[PDB]
C-alpha cells in the first residue's frame, strides 16, 4: 500500500530537523543520492593525490573517482590505491594488465 | 554510560486527566527521545528530538526538557495511551534507555470476588497435587495471598499470575496456586487462602475439607 | 514499504549458540547504524550492540562483548546477530532497530521470542476445577481448566470451542521449579445454570502438536 | 601548498611515560596521514601509515590515530630508542607536505655546567689570529647563556656557539662558545672571562684568566 | 633485501649543477614510486618531486620546478635527480625515497650531503686547549684539542688513538664568517692524572688526505 517516496524526501534532499521541511542539498559541497529521512546532506568526496576526477559531484551523485596513473584500488585492505606490479615473476606469465579496477594477474606456465 | 532513570515506575490515572511521565538523566543530554511499547508488540517511536511528535500522533502529546530532567506529557487520557513509555538517548556512546513507565487505568475500588478449586480426582492419580485459589474482578492490582494448611503459614510452595486490566471492566483478576506432593497433601485436611485487599476492610478467607 | 521482517521465534537450549536474522526493505540500510536490542520478559530495553554497515564495523556493549557477533549482508539487505553459550538468564525478545545521529526516523523490527531451556518439548496435563455446589456467593459462581506440565510457550485456551468469551480470564503461564510452564483458565457463570449446561474448556499444544477438550461438572 | 602544523615543538620527557604527539593540519585530508621517525644523524623510519595503519617490523607500543584536521601519534611508554625527531606528512594532495617535526628530549634533574676556559695555543698566536674557547660542560636543561667579557665589556657578533645532542649515557649537554679576534685587539686586552647564567646556578657564574 | 645507496657526499660552488643518483636493489624499480626529498641543516622536510620509473612521469613542488629535474635508468635500476643553477639556500641532505603508495614512503635513502659554497679545499690547522695551571681540584679536570679552518666536512676525531672513549664530547662543526668550517672535541680527566699520563688527540680530514696527531700539556 504504501510508497518508495512515503514517509521521505527526494533525492537531492536531506529532511530538516522538525521531521517535516525538506532542504536541498548544495551543488558541489554535498549530495543525496535516494529518496531519504538525512539530516544532512553527504559531503563531496574530493578525489586524491593519487587518483583521476572521472565526474564532477551533482546533488544527486557523489563524486566519482579512480585510481588510474599506473596504480589500482585494493580491496581487502582500506580502499586505496597501489602501485601496479610490472612483471610477472619468474616462471609466471602475465594473463591480464594493470587496470584502475586491479592488479596485473599472473598465472603460472605450466611448470612444476 | 549516560543512565537514564524514569519516575515513576508506573501510574493508575483514569481517562481525561492530564499525566506526566518523567525521564531524569545522569549526565547532560542534547536530545531525547520517547517511546510507546504496548504489550505483545514491537516499541513505537513517539517522539523525537526531545519535542517532536512522531507522525500520526496526537497533539495532547508532547515531550520536553534540556539537560539531564525531561518530561512526557499527556493533556488528557484515552484508551489508546494505556501502555508502557520509554525513554532513551543516543546522541552520547553508548545509547541508553529508561527503565519504562507503565500507564494503568484508574477505576473505582472493587474487591475481588474469591473462589478456592481443589486438586482433581485425576491429579491424585499421577501423585502431585495442585491446590488453585483464585481472585477475581478487582482493583487495585494490589492484592495479597496467605496459604494456610491447618493455620499453617505456608512460603515458597506457591506462585501467583495476574491478568492485565480488562477492555470492558478495566479490573484486574489473579490465581495463586499451591503445588505439593499427595504425602503432604493427604496427612493435612483443612485447606485455605487469607485473602487480603483494601476494598474488603477484613481478611476474606475461604476454605475446604479433603 | 519500509519494513524489518525478523526470523522465527527459536527454542534452545543453555551453551547452544542462535544466530538471528532481520532483513530489511524499503530505506538504506548503509545509511545508518543498525543495532540489536534485548528485552526481558515484561521488562527493560537493553542495547546490544551496533553495526556500521558501509563498514562493517562492530560496536558493543561490555555485558555482551566476547558472546555477541553482529553481521550485515549489504548486497541481501539483512543484518544477522549470533548469540553464543546461552543461559536461562539469555530468556528474551530480541529486536533489530535503526537509528542515528545523521537520519531523523527510527524503525524497528517486529523481534524475535528466543528461550533457553534445558528442558525438552511436552504436552500438557489438563485438569478440572469444579465449584463448590453451594452457590454461597448467591447468583453467580466460578468454573476453570487447569494447564499443568508443559513446554515451552505458547498454549491457546477456548470455552466450548469458543462459545463462551465473557466473563473468562486465561492467566499469564508460570515457570515452575521443574522447567516446565503453568496455567490455568476461568469463567464466571450462572449458578442456576450449572445443572443442565456442561461446560467443556479447549486446550490446544502446537508445538507438541497436542488438543484436548476437557469437561468442567458439579462435585 | 596544505600546512601541516605539529605541537609541541619539543616534548621533555623520562622513559617509561606516555608521549602523545599531535599534528593538525590546515585543510581536512581524510586519513591521509603518515608519521616517520628520525634519530640523530640518521635516515627517517616510517613508523605509522593512513592515520591509524602499523607498520611491520615497528614497536607495538606506537600507534596513530586522527581524520581530517587532527591527528595524534603516541607512544604508549617510551624507551631510549624513541628520543628522537618525529615528523607528520600528508599525502592527499600535491605539494606533499610536512610537520615541522616535534624533538622528544629526556628529562632529567637540573645540573649546573662544569665551566672551563682555554686561552688561545703559542701556536694561534704566531698566525697571527687568537681563539679563546669557552667550555660548558654536562649540564641541563639546554636553556643557557654566554657573555664574553674581556677587561668588563660585554663583546657580541665576535663569537660562535655549539652544542651537543643529549648524552646517551647522562642525558646532559655541553656547550662551546669560541671568542675569535685579530692579534691587534687580543694583546692590548689583558683579562678575559666568559659569565655564565644557568638555570643550576641561582647566580651568573665568570670564570677567567690573565695573559703570560 | 630492499636498499637504496645514494652517491657520495657533493662539494659545489654556485651557479654549478649536480647529477645526485640513487641506487636500489631487492625490488624492480618499475614496481614502486620514487620520490626525492630536501631536508636544510637541522630543519624542516621538504618534499621536491615524484616519478613513475615505467612511465618516465615527473610530478614537482612548483617551488623547485626548474632548479630539480628527476630521472630513471630502468636498465640500471637506479633514479637520479640533477639540480642546477646553485645557490647556498641549496645547502642542504637530499634524500631518495620509495614507495609501493604513491602517497607515503615506505623506505628511504641514507640521504647526499650537497654542500653549496665558494670556498675550496683545505686542511685544518690543530691546536691544544691546555689545562690552566692555576685551576686544580673543582668538580673535575678539563682539556682540548681544537680544530680550526678547514673545508670541507667531515673531520672525525678519537683520542689517544681511540683508547679514551668516556668523558669526551666532540661538538658540532661550525660556518665561521671567513667561511670555513672549525670544530673542537673535549675530554674530562682526572686532574692528578695530568702529570704522569700525556694526552693525545687524533684528529682526520679524509677530503684533504690530512692526518694529524697533537700533544696537550699543561703550561
Amino acid at each position: 500500500r504504501s510508497s518508495p517516496s512515503e514517509g521521505l524526501c527526494p533525492p537531492g534532499h536531506h529532511i530538516s530537523e522538525d521531521g517535516r521541511d525538506c532542504i536541498s542539498c548544495k551543488y558541489g559541497q554535498d549530495y543525496s543520492t535516494h529518496w531519504n529521512d538525512l539530516l544532512f546532506c553527504l559531503r563531496c568526496t574530493r578525489c586524491d593525490s593519487g587518483e583521476v576526477e572521472l565526474s564532477p559531484c551533482t546533488t544527486t551523485r557523489n563524486t566519482v573517482c579512480q585510481c588510474e596513473e599506473g596504480t589500482f584500488r585494493e580491496e581487502d585492505s582500506p580502499e586505496m590505491c597501489r602501485k601496479c606490479r610490472t612483471g610477472c615473476p619468474r616462471g609466471m606469465v602475465k594473463v591480464g594488465d594493470c587496470t584502475p579496477w586491479s592488479d596485473i594477474e599472473c598465472v603460472h606456465k605450466e611448470s612444476g | 554510560d549516560i543512565q537514564l532513570t524514569q519516575s515513576p515506575s508506573s501510574l493508575s490515572a483514569s481517562v481525561g486527566d492530564r499525566v506526566t511521565i518523567t525521564c531524569s538523566a545522569s549526565s547532560s543530554v542534547s536530545y531525547m527521545y520517547w517511546y510507546q511499547q504496548k504489550p505483545g508488540k514491537a516499541p513505537k517511536p513517539w517522539i523525537y528530538r526531545t519535542s517532536n511528535l512522531a507522525s500520526g500522533v496526537p497533539s495532547r502529546f508532547s515531550g520536553s526538557g534540556s539537560g539531564t530532567d525531561f518530561t512526557l506529557t499527556i493533556s488528557s487520557l484515552q484508551p489508546e495511551d494505556f501502555a508502557t513509555y520509554y525513554c532513551q538517548q543516543y546522541h552520547s556512546y553508548p545509547p541508553t534507555f529508561g527503565g519504562g513507565t507503565k500507564v494503568e487505568i484508574k477505576r473505582t475500588v472493587a474487591a475481588p470476588s474469591v473462589f478456592i478449586f481443589p486438586p482433581s480426582d485425576e491429579q491424585l492419580k499421577s501423585g502431585t497435587a495442585s491446590v488453585v485459589c483464585l481472585l477475581n474482578n478487582f482493583y487495585p492490582r494490589e492484592a495479597k495471598v496467605q496459604w494456610k494448611v491447618d493455620n499453617a503459614l505456608q512460603s515458597g510452595n506457591s506462585q501467583e499470575s495476574v491478568t492485565e486490566q480488562d477492555s470492558k471492566d478495566s479490573t484486574y483478576s489473579l490465581s495463586s496456586t499451591l503445588t505439593l506432593s499427595k504425602a503432604d497433601y493427604e496427612k493435612h485436611k483443612v485447606y485455605a487462602c487469607e485473602v487480603t485487599h483494601q476494598g474488603l476492610s477484613s481478611p476474606v478467607t475461604k476454605s475446604f475439607n479433603r | 514499504q519500509v519494513q524489518l521482517v525478523q526470523s522465527g521465534a527459536e527454542v534452545k537450549k543453555p551453551g547452544a549458540s542462535v544466530k538471528v536474522s532481520c532483513k530489511a526493505s524499503g530505506f538504506n540500510i548503509k545509511d545508518t547504524h543498525m543495532h540489536w536490542v534485548r528485552q526481558a520478559p515484561g521488562q527493560r530495553l537493553e542495547w546490544i550492540g551496533r553495526i556500521d554497515p558501509a563498514n562493517g564495523n562492530t560496536e558493543y556493549d561490555q555485558k555482551f562483548q566476547g558472546r555477541v557477533t553482529i553481521t550485515v549482508d549489504t548486497s541481501a539487505s539483512t543484518a544477522y546477530m549470533e548469540l553464543s553459550s546461552l543461559r536461562s538468564e539469555d530468556t528474551a525478545v530480541y529486536y533489530c532497530a535503526r537509528w542515528g545521529t545523521n537520519v531523523y526516523f527510527a524503525y524497528w523490527g517486529q523481534g524475535t521470542l528466543v528461550t533457553v531451556s534445558s528442558a525438552s518439548t511436552k504436552g500438557p496435563s489438563v485438569f478440572p476445577l469444579a465449584p463448590s455446589s453451594k452457590s454461597t456467593s448467591g447468583g453467580t459462581a466460578a468454573l476453570g481448566c487447569l494447564v499443568k506440565d508443559y513446554f515451552p510457550e505458547p498454549v491457546t485456551v477456548s470455552w466450548n470451542s469458543g462459545a463462551l468469551t465473557s466473563g473468562v480470564h486465561t492467566f499469564p503461564a508460570v515457570l515452575q521449579s521443574s522447567g516446565l510452564y503453568s496455567l490455568s483458565s476461568v469463567v464466571t457463570v450462572p449458578s442456576s445454570s450449572l445443572g443442565t449446561q456442561t461446560y467443556i474448556c479447549n486446550v490446544n499444544h502446537k508445538p507438541s502438536n497436542t488438543k484436548v477438550d476437557k469437561r468442567v461438572e458439579p462435585k
